[PDB]
DNA sequence: AAGTACTTGAGCTT
DNA sequence: AAGCTCAAGTACTTAAGCCTGGTCA
RNA sequence: GACCAGG
């Protein structure tokens, strides 16, 4: 679901590098070098918010508290 | 007597026990239960 | 490749209105959707039940001397049209809006998706009315968006907006909330007629001979039966048929005049037209002719009234109507039902029997008929279908019989015209047929009065357990060839053999019992389904040189033609090539025209046809040009090179195209076909695991059945999910190595694994013999977060005894209720408080009965601490009910526990070993712990190199970030796909050949050595902790030997003997085996008679005296009436009443209670074991 | 299917 | 005549262990 | 107890 806070290998904290990762392939035209920019230099905590499913957004649009 | 939601209309129908359920307004046949206020501890583990 | 995540997110967040994104899936799905669309549109019902015919009941006078029999009100019914309305709600109109009925309710409800079946019935009253009336057949069920459910062609919004999730793909009939479905089975090839060697022919007709010829024919509607031709050593052949599960043997001379009325010069002149005066033939037919002459009849007429006077008792047709057309009735249905016309029925049956003595003359091989040559798919609508026009004409017939039996009463009402009869006559009988079609679907005894051609009358119906979304589609791709031949033991049609080519997978098939029988087809193998026009062809055939002989004529040059089972003409036989050539021309042409610009008129040739040509060879198999033109076959699509456009064939163009695999491999002169990509090649689930083409074939097949069953994400629509055991890997996450297939069909919505930095290295010590380790950190960070979802019901309709009415509700009765557990979890409705932890010996449900008024209970019988979610209250149907069953969705959660499998993609299953410690693991001069260690000594002996690439290709696809592409087949010899990946990682920054220097952990020092370090997709399995551990210290036992029960849910005992018996007695421990086998298990003290050595003869005091002693045992066998004086000790009473004297020598022996169950059922049999003791 | 031992009838010799 | 070994032919039980799930009438 | 599953 989430994206997992506290990537596996390393212990860098990555919750909220995403929300600022996405909008990089949003709008600025870069390729998956963008996440360098982030500050993740390794490669385990690279193989986290590069290849997340974020399997959440899919997931909300079933309330069944829709009232509707 | 108790709260529930209708599955597909989703209205509050609160029913009373040995009683006709359908949805008060849907016509629908199921309702769920819903979450009220609980005071559980999990560990963070 | 490069990771689509942008389109990925926009399809999340606001799902695509316009079209289903990934169409793929649904047109792996098509099969079954579109033989159900089929089945309603395309006319197929009407077909069956038009060819049902009429069925007819009347006044019988007997004839009495005179032979015709007086008969005035007869009527004849007949079965217009069968409708399959939508689903709506509940059969009758409730107090509302009659609804529709989407399958949410379906699932939730837990009760089948069921629409009304209505029927167009007629009438004949010896006349000519034929007044109509539609009539309720009860409710039948309906594929999931197909043509009668109500979300085909729905846009994925209007899908979320309901409850089923975004890429819903249907397909399955809903039962009770089980999602079932009709396994594709595999059959013989239709209409074709082929040749069969098998050794019980002769021996079951000892005259006969293994040399046969067999055939499939199938009516327009898809109402097959098998006719086959037995030869027998005399030089006669019989026409096998079979009726009613009853066999029927019949002379191919016979039937052969019988069908027109001929010459027997014709029959001869039809059977070796050829090269005139052929020995071998030109003698057997002779002695057939013979041999038929000697007892037959001469003319059609006094044929057929032979024929029919021989069969009218067990042929259901009306009692009286007539005899001829009796005659003309069984050539109509048995002997050749796929031709219409007799005189084409005559010329294929002389084919026919040519080519069967042909068979017997050497020049034919014996086909092979457990291939994929001559097999075809029956899909599940038309199944369907046929069981729907059985149960029809059963219905039919039993109304028959119905007014048969009031017309046999004495006359209880008899007057035919009057419909207030026929209403009663529909009343009395059983008028639902629906019933019996849920039936089916839930279990699957097919139980019809005839097979239908179908050997196995069970099992056609599996449960689509959606556990993981690979399992989901290689269900609905699968086929099985059936049980029959499963259960014999050979090395044969179990075999792979190679005509498959791109139609059925190679390597996918599961692993264990069923290994080689159900062949998961290939990715792109369609299933053409939807038939099409075909006379344009002989119009075209006529006109292109060949035409039919109108006089009898034949010569050895040469060949036949035939159009799916028809007799079209005859050509030489290289015009018999030159026309294939031009018609397939011809197919593609016409249809890269139907796709763009130009308009479509009807088609010439459809491009599902397959132009079967069979080139002629000595000893081999017989040549007819086969022009097959019908749906339920494979059919693959490959690309044409002297075109430069599609084209489609089908299980005979194999065998006998020079289909080149390579672009780079085209041989000119020969190579008249070249394949797409030979990706196309595999199935679905075996495609997508990277490098395929790398690993030693078996283990591609324990990864791709493993596979199948990983514990990943079932889907996106959980809440409304009635299942039993859902399995929800938490955090998965896409493969760094992904072959792009894997996102064309769209898998990124439902991923299944994570990716692990594994370092092949045989450090810890703990991983050998195939185990692994798992980085602690990472174990408690997140890593594969497992939940399981256990969705248990409860019904209190089934409780109730009987009798009295609804009694038993949910909730506190009014009265007290304990305060300890019952109001700290149920909330005060008998319903659970949402969310409360549940441990084993707790309430989940509060049900009380009305007369004693006292509450009831049943507790959480799980063994393992689970959370509750969601509860729901099952309404019992269209409405005016209290709420009769409740569903509890149990949120298990398990994380990593030491047993836990985990699984590479290559075969590497494994165990988490040990947990090691996240600061006691190796690491690098960059600083990341290897999340998972697998160890080196598992990579030989398993030939699993294509895991190796893998790491480089992970480690170089993480790095730069890319997603590195590993479809199969794509990286030649010439520069390996080993030396791309380096010159990858080269640029990152990391050695060459994937290595890396690791200090150790606990030592500090550096190893000697570099270390493999790569990143690799784990996909996490499912056999943790519910299969694992049982322990049974003292428990329930078994009524009749008192030996413990047969459990893990009654706490059973495990089972020791009959080999661990021979382990012991060979360890010598006597004492070990004596214990285990007779002192843990069943212990008991038994008294036995030493005077009479019975074990049944022992009955313990009653009434000696005062409470004094205690109860004295004694033999009643060897003690005597008590009549007489005697000293009062030695006697004693009995419950009764009665006194004895005797029976004195009792002593207690132990002795195991299973003894004493096989001395009571042994002395059943009247026959007693007398044991002695000394 | 595999294969076993079982049992009955038809042909040859005193 | 009929005694008596000879012949194919008719009845007839087995096909590894476990273990765990599920659905079913 | 029977049919599909599974190690
Ligand atoms: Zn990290
Ligand atoms: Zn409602
Ligand atoms: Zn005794």
């Amino acid at each position: 679901m989430i994206i997992p806070i506290r990537c596996f290998s390393c212990g860098k904290v990555i919750g909220d590098k995403w929300d600022t990762y996405l909008t990089l392939l949003q709008e600025d035209n870069t390729e998956g070098e963008a996440l360098d920019k982030l500050g993740l230099q390794r490669y385990c905590c690279r193989r986290m918010i590069l290849t997340h499913v974020d399997l959440i957004e899919k997931l909300l649009c079933y309330n069944p508290l829709s009232k509707q | 007597t108790m709260i529930y939601l209708c599955a597909d209309c989703g209205a509050r129908n609160t029913i009373q026990a040995k009683e006709v359920i359908r949805c008060r307004e849907c016509g629908h046949r199921v309702m769920y239960k819903m979450r009220t206020k609980r005071m559980v501890q999990f560990e963070a583990r | 490749m490069s990771f689509q995540t942008l389109e990925r997110e926009r399809t999340f967040k606001n799902p695509p209105k316009d079209g289903t994104s990934f169409p793929d899936l649904q047109k792996a799905v098509k099969p079954h959707v579109d033989s159900f669309n089929a089945l309603t549109n395309a006319g197929l019902l009407n077909y069956a039940v038009k060819e049902i015919g009429e069925k007819c009941a009347f006044d019988s006078i007997t004839q009495e001397e005179g032979g015709a029999l007086k008969f005035g009100n007869k009527i004849s019914f007949r079965v217009d049209e069968v409708q399959i309305a939508k689903p709506m709600l509940s059969s009758r109109e409730r107090s509302s809006i009659n609804r529709k009925v989407y399958p949410a309710e379906a699932r939730e409800r837990l009760t089948t998706y069921k629409s009304r079946l209505v029927l167009k019935f007629s009438w004949s009253v010896n006349g000519g009315p034929r007044q109509s009336e539609m009539r309720e057949v009860g409710m039948i069920p309906i594929m999931v968006r197909s043509n009668r459910c109500h979300l085909e062609g729905l846009s994925p919004a209007e899908l979320i907006a309901h409850k089923e999730e975004s890429e819903e793909m249907g397909g399955y009939f809903i039962v009770n909330g089980i999602e079932k479905l009709i396994r594709m089975l595999i059959l013989p090839k239709r209409n074709h007629p082929t040749a069969i060697i098998r050794p019980s022919f002769a021996n079951r007709g000892t005259s006969y001979s293994q040399y046969g010829l067999s055939i499939r024919c199938v009516r327009p509607d898809q109402s097959s039966l098998t006719n086959t031709l037995h030869y027998l050593n005399n030089g006669v052949t019989m026409f096998r048929f079979h009726w009613r599960k009853n066999e029927y043997l019949i002379p191919s001379m016979m039937i052969l005049k019988a069908l027109l009325e001929t010459s027997d010069k014709e029959i001869f002149e039809g059977i070796v037209g050829k090269d005139l005066g052929n020995t071998f033939l030109t003698d057997r037919v002779e002695l057939m002719l013979r041999a038929y002459k000697s007892y037959g009849l001469y003319s059609q007429t006094e044929t057929l009234q032979y024929l029919g006077s021989k069969f009218r008792v067990v042929l259901g047709v009306a009692e009286d109507l007539t005899d001829v057309e009796v005659g003309r009735f069984l050539l109509q249905k048995v002997v050749l039902v796929h031709l219409r016309e007799a005189k084409d029925k005559f010329r294929l049956l002389l084919f026919m029997i040519r080519k069967l003595y042909a068979l017997v003359a050497g020049e034919c091989c014996a086909d092979n008929p457990d291939s994929p040559q001559h097999q075809e798919i029956l899909l599940g609508g038309f199944l369907y279908g046929q069981i729907l026009k059985e149960k029809i004409e059963d219905w039919l017939n039993s109304i028959r019989a119905q007014i048969n039996l009031d017309v046999r009463r004495s006359a209880p009402g008899v007057d035919f015209s009057d419909r207030k009869y026929l209403t009663r006559v529909f009343s009395k009988i059983n008028n639902d047929i629906g019933t019996k079609l849920q039936y089916f679907l839930s279990t699957g005894n097919l139980v019809s009065n005839t097979g239908l051609d179908l050997q196995q009358a069970t099992g056609y119906t599996v449960v689509a357990e959606k556990l993981n979304f690979y399992r989901f589609l290689s269900h609905f791709r699968m086929v099985h060839r059936g049980a029959f031949f499963a259960e014999l033991k050979t090395t044969t049609v179990r075999k792979l053999l190679p005509e498959a080519w791109g139609f059925m997978c190679p390597v996918h098939t599961p692993d264990g019992s069923p290994c080689g029988l159900l062949n998961h087809l290939a990715r792109k193998c369609e299933i053409v389904t939807h038939p099409s026009d075909v006379s344009q062809i002989p119009s075209l055939l006529l006109s292109l040189g060949v035409d039919p002989p109108s006089v009898v004529g034949h010569e050895s040059g040469w060949g036949c033609v035939q159009l799916d089972g028809k007799i079209v003409g005859w050509c030489t036989y290289k015009l018999a090539k030159h026309v294939a050539d031009v018609l397939r021309l011809m197919k593609i042409e016409y249809a890269v025209k139907l796709r763009n610009g130009t308009a479509t008129e009807p088609a010439k040739v459809p491009l599902d046809l397959e132009i079967g040509y069979v080139p002629p060879s000595h000893n081999g198999q017989y040549p007819g040009l086969y022009l097959f033109s019908n749906p339920a076959r494979m059919v693959r699509p490959v690309k044409h090179i002297s075109t430069g456009e599609l084209d489609m064939l089908g299980p005979f163009e194999q065998v006998y195209m020079d289909i080149a695999c390579f672009p780079k491999e085209i041989v000119p002169k020969v190579s008249t076909h070249v394949e797409y990509s030979p990706t196309n090649v595999l199935s679905i689930v075996a495609n997508m695991t990277p490098f395929s083409d790398f690993n030693q074939s078996p283990r591609n097949m324990y990864q791709c059945q493993m596979g199948k069953q990983t514990m990943g994400t079932p889907g996106t629509a959980l809440r409304y999910r009635t299942d039993n055991k859902l399995y929800r890997l938490q955090t998965g996450q896409t493969p760094v190595v992904r072959p792009k297939l894997h996102n064309t069909y769209g898998l990124d919505h439902y991923p299944n694994g994570t990716n692990a930095v594994v370092a092949v290295i045989s450090y810890t010590g703990y991983d050998m013999e195939d185990a692994m380790i798992l980085n602690k950190s990472a174990h408690e960070r997140g890593f594969g977060y497992g939940t399981v979802y256990k969705g248990e019901s409860f019904d209190l309709s089934q409780k109730r005894r009987r009798g009295e009415p609804v009694v038993h509700h949910f909730g506190f009765a009014p009265g007290s209720t304990p305060r300890r557990e019952w109001l700290q979890k149920l909330d005060a409705d008998g319903l659970p408080f949402i969310g409360i932890k549940l441990e084993d010996g707790d309430p989940i449900v509060a049900y009380y009965d009305e007369s004693t008024g006292q509450n009831f209970i049943e507790t959480y019988h799980g063994t393992e601490p689970g959370f509750v979610d969601e509860v729901r209250l099952l309404g019992n149907d269209v409405g005016d009910s209290e709420c009769q069953q409740i569903h509890v969705k149990l949120r298990i959660t398990r994380s990593p526990i030491i047993g836990d499998k985990f699984s590479s993609r290559h075969g590497q299953k494994g165990i988490c070993s040990q947990k090691w410690p996240t600061v006691d693991m190796p690491f690098t001069e960059s600083g990341m712990q290897p999340d998972i260690i697998i160890n080196p000594h598992a990579f030989p002996s398993r030939m699993t190199i294509g895991m190796f690439i893998e790491s480089l290709a992970g480690k170089a696809g993480a790095c730069h970030g890319l997603a590195q592409d590993s479809t199969p087949f794509i990286y030649s010899e010439q520069q390996t796909a080993a030396d791309y990946f380096g010159e990858q990682l080269v640029k990152a920054g990391y050695n060459y050949h994937g290595n890396e220097p690791m200090y150790s952990g606990i030592t500090g020092q550096e190893m000697k050595a570099d270390i493999y370090i790569g990143v690799v997709y784990y996909q996490r399995l499912r056999h943790m902790v519910s299969d694992k551990f049982q322990v049974r210290t003292t428990g329930p036992i078994h009524n009749l030997t008192r030996q413990p029960v047969k459990g893990r849910k009654r706490a059973g005992g495990i089972r020791f003997g009959e080999m661990e018996r021979d382990a012991v007695i060979g360890h010598g421990t006597s004492f070990l085996m004596q214990d285990r086998l007779m002192n843990c298990s069943d212990y008991a003290q038994s008294w036995v008679c030493r005077d009479c050595g019975s074990i049944i003869s022992i009955m313990s005091t009653i009434s000696m005296n005062g409470v004094g002693s205690a109860s004295e045992v004694r033999c009643r066998s060897c003690a005597k009436p008590a009549l007489g004086l005697e000293d009062t000790s030695d006697i004693w009473q009995d419950g009764s009443g009665k006194k004895f004297v005797g029976g004195t020598n009792t002593t207690l022996i132990a002795l195991p209670s299973v003894f004493n169950y096989l001395t009571a059922e042994l002395t059943a049999m009247n026959i007693k074991m007398m044991l002695e003791v000394k």
